[PDB]
């Protein structure tokens, strides 16, 4: 799980 | 937004604390809580206690507990102790904007105790500055709320004392307080008695210190 | 022993750029993320934003206009900048490390105070508050030491270097109304001892560049 702006994805 | 209750809250050694945290939306992704709890005490970094909603940081006592759904979420202390005495901050970062709560001051509640008072005139080395500052010190009361009263040869005093007050001690849960009356050196030499006059709940009466120039 | 260590003026003058630098030993910033936060003088905490493992940045939306976090893995640290400052802009900042298994920040720095003021610094004035009868009950005596007319904030007190420390009060600090600050330092004692030992207050106000020394007798 990476954080992009705040919010994280995968 | 974060909000927490209370904004301030007070435990008896040995009690079970609960603070809140209520969350404008939910903070739940990808299966876990981007929930975390902080404790912070004035002087100090905040420090992690509860991260995930629910996991214990190595380190902190079991007696921390954390437990939360998606937008409600609650810190438990349970048995506090006299060093659980700060501030308690609860923080998001789900989604922009990662904030922090508005943060929750835990007391803890003790028997009264009576503060030892005592006066200090101005130093010498002061005095030469043109300039006079005499402390009152209540040392190691509780609770914490208490009246200074200053007198000038038996006079009332009004708009030239300050106080501050220390956060609860982390060993005996007291409080302890200064008064600092600024009076130039002019004026200081003008009068001969200077007195400090302490009401609080501990004291059967109010306890009155004083000193004389000279 | 991951730990970090905040570094910057302590005064600012207003509309000029703040530039902090957080300085990490006991773990790379090659990996994890790497965060600045501050907290106001009401105590409440304000996320500012990191500077990740891969360079990739996110800051808080009311400071898009002038945050910029930058880094240097080769001096292992990061830096903060923020232009244009105003008073709103006064508080204690702290850098600290969130990591991928918990994401959470577990490893803060002791944080650095910043005012941002048009006023100038000035060193305080240390004086005794020496042990009397009338500060003595029980065994126990007080004295201390007052802290007068520094600016800007922080002072920090200690006793005896750091080897007497149970029973020290060190009080907040008033601001008095010449825009200065001021506080007090206290500790309690064993009054038997007054005539024998030595008791010498330790007073830092770095935004001065000041240290004090200053010996309490009766």
């Amino acid at each position: 799980l990476i954080n992009t702006n705040g919010s994280w994805h995968i | 937004v974060l909000t927490q209750s209370p904004a301030s809250l007070a435990v008896s050694l040995g009690q079970r604390a609960t603070i809140s945290c209520r969350a404008s939306e939910s903070v739940d992704s990808y299966g876990n809580s981007f929930m975390h709890w902080y404790q912070q005490k004035p002087g100090q970094p905040p420090k992690l206690l509860i991260y995930l909603a629910s996991n214990l940081e190595s380190g902190v006592p079991a007696r921390f507990s954390g437990s939360g759904s998606r937008t409600d979420f609650t810190l438990t202390i349970d048995p506090v102790e006299a060093d659980d005495a700060a501030t308690y901050y609860c923080q998001q970062n789900n989604e922009d904007p990662w904030t922090f709560g508005g943060g929750t001051k835990l007391e803890i509640k003790r028997a009264d105790a009576a503060p030892t008072v005592s006066i200090f005139p101005p130093s010498s080395e002061q005095l030469t500055s043109g300039t006079a500052s005499v402390v009152c010190l209540l040392n190691n009361f509780y609770p914490r709320e208490a009246k200074v009263q200053w007198k000038v040869d038996n006079a009332l005093q009004s708009g030239n004392s300050q106080e501050s007050v220390t956060e609860q001690d982390s060993k005996d849960s007291t409080y302890s307080l200064s008064s600092t009356l600024t009076l130039s050196k002019a004026d200081y030499e003008k009068h001969k008695v200077y007195a400090c006059e302490v009401t609080h709940q501990g004291l059967s009466s109010p306890v009155t210190k004083s000193f004389n120039r000279g | 022993e991951v730990q970090l260590s905040e570094s910057g003026p302590s005064l600012v003058k207003p509309s000029q750029t703040l530039s902090l630098t957080c300085s990490v030993t006991g773990d790379s910033i090659t990996s994890g993320y790497w965060n600045w936060i501050r907290k106001f003088p009401g105590n409440k905490l304000e996320y500012m934003g990191y500077i990740s493992y891969s360079g990739s940045t996110y800051y808080n939306p009311s400071l898009k206009s002038r945050i910029s976090i930058t880094r240097d893995t080769s001096k292992n640290q990061y830096y903060l900048q923020l232009n244009s400052v105003t008073t709103e802009d006064t508080a204690t900042y702290y850098c600290a490390r969130l990591y991928d298994g918990y994401y959470a920040m577990d490893y803060w720095g002791q944080g650095t105070s910043v005012t941002v003021s048009s006023a100038s610094t000035k060193g305080p004035s240390v004086f005794p508050l020496a042990p009397s009868s009338k500060s003595t009950s029980g065994g126990t005596a007080a004295l201390g030491c007052l802290v007068k007319d520094y600016f800007p904030e922080p002072v920090t007190v200690s006793w005896n270097s750091g080897a007497l420390t149970s029973g020290v009060h060190t009080f907040p600090a008033v601001l008095q109304s010449s825009g200065l600050y001021s506080l007090s330092s206290v500790v309690t004692v064993p009054s038997s001892s007054l005539g024998t030992q030595t008791y010498i207050c330790n007073v830092n106000h770095k935004p001065s560049n000041t240290k004090v020394d200053k010996k309490v007798e009766p």
